[PDB]
């Protein structure tokens, strides 16, 4: 098993609402990682393995390296994709042209089909979880929210996701399949082409999930037919009418849109299309791509609590140690 | 600070 002992801590890269992220760098073999930090207070465990596994097999998937635990932290060493994510890249751009955010959602959209088609369910795709690599394609990480084990034709009932794109299934408590992934596709392809969430622009939560549920989507005038469409058919509020959740047509009809026309999606799967934005890879390891609310914290691994971490059960982490055999 | 999009957490329950 691998350990913190082996690893070089250059960087904190990131933050979110379970875990650190920092950039490391193995020290026996130069090669650069990121690393995934979860304190276990806040912890499942078999699921995001599993599927940090499966995604290492996928050029649009973020990969793992090898999982090691401390007595009160779980470490989760992936791929270091230094052109930062599509939050970052769109706070500067504030809104994208239709043929980008046609690359975008494209990459996306077969990663996502990569997951549905082997019984996963991402649940928490936003600006946040894609990331962009050196040469101007995506990667899909954080599978914190990921479901297992999904047969033809099962369901979940589990209320998770980012508040802004969770979909309307979700907050009418129904059961629900793989069509949360196209709804959250949907609300970030508004974001790209609009610049800002379709739900943005019993009172400040709630008030979002009441306006995800009973208001409408306002397309500007400035988009086109093809997007229009492609965001009002992703963005019904009915499972069963929605773009990608028709039973065994599902993929075919996002491929077959007027917006995802014109696209060539088996040169899109072997990385033959050009990226229409390359990003600027600036300063050490590429750490401009990055917001610097992070790159200035201190690095180094918060301090423990023996009185906290004195009740973790630690017979739940039994075999997380892990490194992925090439 | 204020920006256009803004970083949302993950929720579980
Ligand atoms: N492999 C990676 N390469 C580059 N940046 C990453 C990587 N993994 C995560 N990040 C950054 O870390 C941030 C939060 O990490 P994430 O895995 O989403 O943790 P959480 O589940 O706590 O949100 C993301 O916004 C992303 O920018
Ligand atoms: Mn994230
Ligand atoms: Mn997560
Ligand atoms: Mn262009």
């Amino acid at each position: 098993s691998l350990g913190l002992q082996d690893f070089d801590l250059l960087r904190v890269i990131g933050r979110g609402s379970y875990a650190k992220v920092l950039l490391v760098r193995l020290k026996k073999t130069d090669r650069i990682y990121a690393m995934k930090v979860v304190k276990k207070e806040l912890v499942w465990v078999q699921t995001e393995k599993h599927v940090f596994e499966q995604a290492s097999n996928h050029p649009f998937l973020v990969g793992l390296h090898s999982c090691f635990q401390t007595e009160s932290r779980l470490f989760f060493v992936i791929e270091y994709v230094n052109g930062g994510d599509l939050m970052f890249h769109m706070q500067r751009q504030r809104k994208l042209p239709e043929e980008h955010a046609r690359f975008y959602s494209a990459e996306i959209s077969l990663a996502l089909n990569y997951l549905h088609e082997r019984g996963i369910i991402y649940r928490d795709l936003k600006l946040d979880n894609v990331l962009l690599d050196s040469e101007g394609h995506i990667k899909l990480t954080d599978y914190g929210m990921c479901k297992e084990g999904l047969r033809p034709g099962d369901t979940t009932s589990t209320f998770c996701g980012t508040p802004n794109y969770i979909a309307p299934e979700i907050l009418r408590g129904e059961d629900y399949g793989f069509s949360v992934d196209w709804w959250a596709l949907g609300v970030l392809m508004f974001e790209m082409m609009a610049g800002r969430s379709p739900f943005d622009i019993q009172n400040t939560e709630d008030y979002l999930f009441q306006v995800i549920l009973e208001k409408q989507i306002r397309i500007p005038r400035s988009l086109s037919v093809k997007a229009a469409s492609v965001l009002k058919s992703f963005l019904n509020k009915d499972p069963k009418e929605r773009l990608g959740c028709h039973p065994q047509t599902g993929f075919a009809d996002i491929q077959g849109h007027p917006f995802f026309r014109n696209v060539d999606w088996d040169m899109m799967e072997q990385k033959q299309v050009v990226p229409p934005f390359k990003p600027n890879i600036s300063g050490e390891f590429g750490l401009d791509n990055f917001d610097s609310q992070f790159t200035n914290e201190p690095v180094q691994l918060t301090p423990d609590d023996d009185d906290i971490v004195r009740k973790i059960d630690q017979s739940e982490f039994e075999g997380f140690e892990y490194i992925n055999p090439l | 600070r204020m920006r256009p999009f803004k970083r949302q957490g993950s929720v579980r329950r």
